[PDB]
């Protein structure tokens, strides 16, 4: 056996024991049936920063989301963003920002 | 003079034809006379004499 | 099922022809052409005289009741005329080519509306 | 079984070493016979060349066939350009005095 | 002006340093094309781009070598001192290392010329250079070193007298002043059509090309397709088109048939090549046909478009080069027939393979989409079949590239192992600026 | 040659000539391939003559 | 004459030597061409590239107003919806006008002069139906349009 | 169209500007399209039995519109003598 074998991962729970694949090369997406031994952590992890990107995208895109007409009923973007104008129906009737009609022609 | 936006001298020309242009005091050519034999070659109305002369 | 058995292609051991580059040896067993159906005995053994010929029949064959219908046939075969408008409203409908209110025969412009739905090509000056 | 390396870093050439090194020609190719001859010969393929028939007819319908279409082509385009502009008639390579380069004071 | 004789003097201490030190021979020659890119990127820095077309002039006296900065001339220095390094990186003599130092004085010197004498002077005194550097003599070519030589020394021969007419005519082979007498255009149009015509390879003068670019090392080559290709380029527009515009009119229907004829013979034969080297060597002379034709289209906005394209040609193919010379250098051959499944067995070789075969294509999010796209808009509207033409022969270009990657990519996986920590730092600057100049190549 | 008896052996060898087509099927094909992938050049040239022709015509009945 | 044309080289020499500018002004971005009557302006070079300064100001300009009337353009059919075929006609048209300005001003000598509202095209119809009326034969051609885009 | 002629729009521009109605559907059955739309946009699953009666409406006018293009076609026929009368 070489030298450098010894500092190679074996051959994963997941491979064939029949398949070979020549262990030495460095696959940039982990290779053949790769399985590493603190993946749960990693994927943890790994899960928070996505979370993390998820808060920055959902917060630019809030911040830059134009709406050059209003709404024909209440939307659930009036929740979290502060730029939505305020409803005007199908009969061009004002409307309140939870969406109902305001008083004067309400019950 | 040189931009990305177009390339000036194609559309910068003149709109008249000049004059000629006065190059020297004295406007008269000089010189040395050119042989018979060659005035004669160069003469095309008689094919005939023309591949004769030449 | 990864790691199944595949037969190997053998190398070159004679002369190559010169247009050598018209196979695809990939390194497995069978190589092809470079495009299939280039050479080699077709699918089913047909060749290409076979569909040149049912072809001469069938794009007719095709071809004819488009033929029937674009030459023998015209606007007053339907029960109906088309989607009536106000007059605000269909005449910008109708400045679209694409319109298929331009068939409505009881329009009093139906002419002049069916002469600007020609198709041109080149944008004349 | 070969040991390039010393424990602290520090290659070694080994020379004189009974076991073959690993170097820079290690992957290098075993070279097929026909192959070889084959890149050869379609390196000089010029050798081959001859003013036979098919040659002849293919070298005229083809090269200079599409060259004259490109010709004729470009010049249709050239004047197709003029006449949607506004301009007259232009002169080309060979096509006697006439305008070239519109004037930018001039509204056509 | 200073600077230069001091970069210069600083780069030509090479020859000084005693051989036996390597690791100072090997530091001071990558450290000498190092300082030109900083001190271009500070050109850079220095540029008004609201003020006027010639900016940082000098000239010398009555000698000529007149030097002025516009756009064209600074992207091109900019995209020539990213390349050098990486040629010192893939060299390992003394005489290597000399050689593309006197090339890199000249080429920066004739990118930037205002002098039309001084262009012939600056531009063909590598000639000698090139003819050494092809045909070296163990590993070379000789015929293709004649070949290349023979060419250029034609064209710059045929230019050569009706430069100096011009200067008889005028009193000067200054480009401002050039631009503004009257002289005899068809001459000097022929003259300049001649020397272009050869650098740009266009058909029938290109058969210097498919030999000089393969039998070349991989820094020639890296060298020859980025940069001494668009020297052709940036002849047509700093001196051929504001100096004889009549005749560039004139000789439109010429000049757009060569161009045609050529994309199109050129792509057809790309098909039937079995060389790796070969196959990115060709392909090289459609886009060029394409920048030319984009140049003398004269449109819209000609000379943004086709600059663009000269640099995303010279930062795509000399990747493909580097790629196909790790291959070449550790397997000692450029045969398609030799390679098989380099996917497994150089995983990231063939990931930056198919990223710059790509590239190389004009797919989106590479700069030669925008490219490939602005100068179709210059082409369309001269005449729509002219763009025509190049939009329906798209997938000419793609079956070369895409037959070539699968040929030597896919299949039973057999060749060499995947690349050094060296060529990876040979390939990434071109991966970066491809990336900026595709996604976000203007503010 | 371990697998020539399951998956078949190297005896058969391809039946192909590596030759070039014939002249008049190149030509042809070549024809109609110009005439289906070059079609606007067709449509604008054609454009082009019933262009003209018409402006003949208006030049011929106008001065008389 | 020969002399007149000689002193005024010399006035513009003189002229373009002594001349100065500060105070947030940048020179090559002049604010008035200057106005000659010369038969080819490359006559008098301080004159070409003071009038090409001038002239490289205005195509960036005209590029610079496409841009401005494109977003507005945008902003009247974003917020108009199904309306926007009678609402933003006009906001077309002025976009239309000012990309047709900023390509056929200055086009360079081969490019076709461009149309975006296909106002020469039907213009032409226009032209070709009247005289196919009185040549009294059938028209070959489509009748002109009243619009052909959003715009014109 | 004259023996058939149109009846009254009952929907004005602004009307069918605040209903954003598709310039193709603003023809003389509008305002019944607005009644639809408007009842079906804001009801969700259950629409088909409690946007029913407007549904029905909205038919019934095509439905006359209808027979109305129906006439048309046979008077413009009969006038064309297409038709025997
Ligand atoms: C340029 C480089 C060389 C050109 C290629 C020609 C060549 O080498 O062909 C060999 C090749 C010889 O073939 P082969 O394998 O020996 O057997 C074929 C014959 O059986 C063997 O016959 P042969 O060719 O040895 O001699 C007998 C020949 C009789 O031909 C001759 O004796 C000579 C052929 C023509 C006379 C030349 C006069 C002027 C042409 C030059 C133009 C200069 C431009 C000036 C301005 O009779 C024929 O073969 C019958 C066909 C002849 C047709 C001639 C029509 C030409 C006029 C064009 C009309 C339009 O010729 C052919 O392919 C056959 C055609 C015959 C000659 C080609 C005629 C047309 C091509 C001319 C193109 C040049 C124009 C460029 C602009
Ligand atoms: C003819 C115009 C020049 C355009 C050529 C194309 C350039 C290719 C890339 C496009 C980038 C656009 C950059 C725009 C802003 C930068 C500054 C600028 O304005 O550009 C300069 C010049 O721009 C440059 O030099 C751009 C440099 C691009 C070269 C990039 C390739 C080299 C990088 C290689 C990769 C490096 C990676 C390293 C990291 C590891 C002047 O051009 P204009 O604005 O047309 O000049 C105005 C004309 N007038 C004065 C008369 C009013
Ligand atoms: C050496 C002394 C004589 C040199 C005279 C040169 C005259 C012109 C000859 C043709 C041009 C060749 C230029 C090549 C320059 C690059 C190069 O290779 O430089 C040389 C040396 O070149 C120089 O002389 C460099 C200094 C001159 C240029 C720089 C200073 C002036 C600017 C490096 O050393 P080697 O090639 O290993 O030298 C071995 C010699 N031999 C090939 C014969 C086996
Ligand atoms: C024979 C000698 C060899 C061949 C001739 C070489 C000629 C010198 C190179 C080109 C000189 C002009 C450089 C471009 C430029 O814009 O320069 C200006 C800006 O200066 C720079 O920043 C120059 C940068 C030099 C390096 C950039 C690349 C240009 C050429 C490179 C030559 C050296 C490359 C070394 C490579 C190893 C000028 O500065 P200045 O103060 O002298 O002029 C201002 C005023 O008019 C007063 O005269
Ligand atoms: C040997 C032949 C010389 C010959 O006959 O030339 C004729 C007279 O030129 C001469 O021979 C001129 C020289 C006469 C003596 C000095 C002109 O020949 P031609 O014009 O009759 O040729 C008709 C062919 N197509
Ligand atoms: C002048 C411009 C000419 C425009 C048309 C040029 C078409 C050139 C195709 C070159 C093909 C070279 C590469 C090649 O053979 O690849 C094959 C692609 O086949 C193919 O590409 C076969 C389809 C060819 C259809 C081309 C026109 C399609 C639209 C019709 C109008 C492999 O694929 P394979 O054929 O072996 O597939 C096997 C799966 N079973
Ligand atoms: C610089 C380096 C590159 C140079 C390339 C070669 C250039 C050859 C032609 C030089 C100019 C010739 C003179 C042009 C004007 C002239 O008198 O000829 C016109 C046609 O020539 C033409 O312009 C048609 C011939 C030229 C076609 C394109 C060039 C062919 C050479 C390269 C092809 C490579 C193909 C590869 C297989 C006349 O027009 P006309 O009398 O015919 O008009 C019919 C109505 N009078
Ligand atoms: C043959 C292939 C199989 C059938 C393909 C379809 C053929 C349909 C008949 C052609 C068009 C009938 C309408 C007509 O002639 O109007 C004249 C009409 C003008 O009449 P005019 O007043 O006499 O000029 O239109 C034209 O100018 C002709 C346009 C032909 C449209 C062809 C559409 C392309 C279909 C592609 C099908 C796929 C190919 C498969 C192989
Ligand atoms: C590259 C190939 C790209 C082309 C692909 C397929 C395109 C097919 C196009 C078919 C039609 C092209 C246009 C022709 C009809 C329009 C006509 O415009 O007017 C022509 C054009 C326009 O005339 P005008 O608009 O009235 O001035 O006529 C000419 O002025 C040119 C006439 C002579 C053309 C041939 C000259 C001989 C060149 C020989 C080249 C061979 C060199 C070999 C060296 C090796
Ligand atoms: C070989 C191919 C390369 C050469 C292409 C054809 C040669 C064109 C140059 C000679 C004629 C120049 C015409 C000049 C002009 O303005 O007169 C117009 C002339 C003016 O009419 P007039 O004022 O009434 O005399 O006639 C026309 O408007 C129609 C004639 C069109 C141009 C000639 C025919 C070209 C047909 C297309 C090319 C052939 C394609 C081959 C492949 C087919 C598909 C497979």
């Amino acid at each position: 056996e070489p030298s450098w074998a010894k500092q190679l991962a074996p051959k994963s729970g997941l491979c064939p024991p029949e398949f070979h694949y020549n262990r030495e090369i460095w696959y940039p997406h982990g290779g053949f049936y790769c399985d590493p031994k603190g993946w749960r952590k990693n994927t943890l992890l790994t899960l928070g920063g996505i979370g993390v990107l998820l808060y920055m995208t959902f917060s630019y895109s809030t911040a830059n989301e134009v709406r050059h007409m209003p709404p024909k009923g209440w939307i659930p973007s009036i929740m979290w963003n502060s730029n939505v104008p305020d409803p005007v129906d199908f009969r061009g009737r004002k409307l309140n920002r939870d969406g109902t009609l305001p008083e004067g022609e309400s019950s | 003079v040189f931009s990305g936006a177009f390339n000036t001298p194609s559309s910068t020309t003149a709109r008249e034809p000049y004059a000629k242009t006065k190059s020297s005091e004295a406007e008269y050519g000089v010189d040395t006379p050119v042989p018979a034999s060659a005035l004669k070659a160069a003469d095309k109305h008689d094919a005939l004499a023309y591949a004769v002369a030449n | 099922g990864a790691g199944a058995p595949v037969k190997l292609a053998p190398r070159p051991d004679k002369p190559l022809p010169t247009w050598y580059e018209l196979w695809w040896d990939n390194g497995y067993y069978p190589g092809q052409p470079a495009a299939d159906f280039m050479f080699g005995a077709w699918p089913g053994n047909m060749t290409e005289t076979y569909y040149l010929r049912f072809w001469s029949v069938f794009g007719l064959a095709l071809a004819a009741p488009f033929y029937y219908v674009a030459n023998f046939t015209d606007e007053t075969r339907m029960p109906m005329v088309p989607q009536q408008y106000p007059a605000e409203v269909r005449d910008v409908l109708v400045q679209r080519r694409n319109s298929m209110l331009k068939h409505d025969f009881s329009a009093p412009d139906f002419k002049e509306v069916k002469d600007r739905a020609k198709i041109y090509w080149t944008p004349m000056y | 079984e070969a040991k390039q390396f010393t424990p602290d870093g520090k290659y070694m050439p080994g020379i004189f070493s009974k076991a073959k090194p690993l170097d820079r020609s290690t992957q290098w190719v075993h070279k097929n016979p026909y192959i070889e001859a084959w890149y050869y010969r379609r390196d000089h393929f010029e050798n081959e060349f001859v003013w036979n028939y098919r040659t002849t007819i293919e070298a005229l319908w083809f090269l200079g066939g599409f060259t004259a279409a490109a010709y004729a082509l470009s010049v249709f385009a050239f004047r197709q350009a003029d006449r949607r502009s506004g301009y007259p008639k232009r002169q080309i390579l060979g096509d006697e005095p006439a305008m070239v380069l519109p004037d930018e004071r001039q509204f056509y | 002006m200073f600077i230069s004789v001091l970069l210069i003097l600083f780069a030509l201490c090479v020859t000084l340093i005693p051989e036996a030190h390597y690791h100072m021979v090997r530091v001071w020659s990558f450290v000498a094309t190092i300082i030109p890119m900083w001190v271009v990127t500070w050109m850079w820095w220095n540029f008004d781009a609201s003020g006027h077309g010639l900016q940082m002039l000098v000239i010398l006296g009555r000698s000529h070598l007149a030097f002025g900065i516009d756009g064209v001339a600074l992207s091109l220095m900019l995209l020539t001192t990213v390349l050098f390094p990486i040629c010192m990186m893939l060299l390992r003599t003394v005489a290597g290392f000399m050689t593309f130092i006197l090339l890199e004085v000249l080429v920066l010197s004739a990118l930037c010329v205002l002098d039309l004498l001084g262009f012939y002077i600056l531009f063909e005194a590598s000639l000698i250079l090139l003819f050494l550097l092809i045909g070296r003599a163990p590993y070379g070519s000789l015929e293709a070193a004649y070949k290349i030589v023979l060419y250029t020394m034609a064209g710059s021969l045929v230019l050569l007298p009706t430069l100096f007419m011009i200067y008889s005519e005028c009193g000067t082979t200054n480009v401002l002043y050039m631009t503004c007498a009257y002289n005899h255009q068809t001459v000097l149009g022929w003259g300049l059509l001649a020397v272009l015509a050869v650098k740009i390879p266009l058909m029938p003068v290109h058969l210097w090309l498919p030999e000089a670019h393969v039998a070349a090392p991989t820094a020639g080559s890296v060298l020859l397709a980025g940069v001494l290709l668009k020297l052709g380029g940036i002849g047509f527009l700093r001196f051929m088109l504001p100096v004889v515009p009549e005749f560039c009119v004139s000789v439109f229907p010429l000049v757009s048939t060569l161009c045609l004829v050529s994309f199109l013979f050129s792509t057809l034969s790309t098909l039937r090549q079995i060389d790796l080297k070969k196959i990115v060597a060709y392909s090289s002379i459609a886009h060029m046909s394409m920048v030319t034709l984009a140049i003398f289209s004269q449109s819209e906005f000609s000379a943004y478009s086709s600059s663009f394209l000269m640099i995303a040609h010279g930062l795509i193919s000399p990747a493909l080069f580097l790629i196909v010379g790790i291959l070449y250098d550790r397997a000692h051959t450029k045969f398609i027939l030799y390679f098989s499944g380099l996917g497994a067995s150089m995983p990231i070789g063939s990931t930056l393979f198919f990223l710059f075969t790509l590239g190389n294509l004009a797919f989106p999010l590479f700069p030669n989409f925008i490219a490939e796209v602005l100068c179709m808009v210059s082409i369309f509207a001269v005449h729509e079949l002219l763009a025509y033409v190049f939009c329906v022969c798209q997938v000419l270009g793609a079956a070369y590239g895409f037959w070539a990657f699968n040929r030597v990519v896919h299949g039973l996986p057999r060749g060499p192992a995947d690349v050094t920590r060296t060529e990876f730092h040979t390939v990434l600057p071109l991966l970066i600026g491809a990336v900026w100049l595709g996604i976000k190549p203007m503010a | 040659t371990s697998l020539d008896h399951v998956f078949g052996d190297n005896s058969n060898k391809l039946n192909y000539n590596f030759e070039p087509m014939g002249m008049g099927s190149l030509f042809i094909r070549t024809m109609v391939m110009v005439g289906v992938f070059f079609f606007p050049v067709f449509i604008m040239i054609n454009d082009d003559y019933k262009y003209t022709s018409f402006l003949d015509k208006v030049a011929a009945a106008k001065a008389a | 004459s020969v002399e007149e044309r000689q002193s005024f080289h010399d006035k513009v020499n003189d002229v373009f030597k002594n001349l100065t500018g500060e105070a947030g002004k940048r020179w090559a971005r002049p604010d008035e061409p200057i106005l000659h009557t010369l038969n080819d302006e490359k006559e008098e070079p301080h004159i070409f590239f003071h009038n090409t300064n001038y002239r490289t100001s205005r195509k960036y300009i005209n590029v610079e107003k496409t841009k401005i009337l494109r977003e507005q353009a945008l902003e009247c059919v974003r917020a108009a919806g199904t309306a926007r075929y009678h609402k933003c006609t006009e906001v077309m048209k002025r976009l239309q006008a000012a990309v047709r300005v900023a390509s056929n001003v200055d086009r360079g000598p081969l490019a076709r002069k461009r149309d975006v509202g296909f106002i020469y095209h039907n213009n032409r119809l226009r032209e070709l139906q009247q005289q196919a009326a009185e040549l009294e034969i059938e028209n070959p051609f489509p009748a002109p349009a009243k619009q052909a885009t959003g715009g014109y | 169209a004259d023996r058939f002629p149109p009846p009254p729009m009952k929907a004005t521009q602004e009307q069918m500007d605040a209903a954003d109605v598709p310039y193709h559907y603003r023809d003389y059955c509008a305002h019944m399209y607005i009644d639809y739309k408007e009842c079906r946009l804001t009801s969700g699953f259950s629409w088909r039995t409690k946007c029913a009666h407007e549904l029905h409406a909205y038919n019934k006018c095509e439905y006359k519109e209808f027979k109305r293009r129906v006439a048309i076609a046979i008077e413009e026929k009969r006038r064309r003598g297409l038709i025997a009368a």
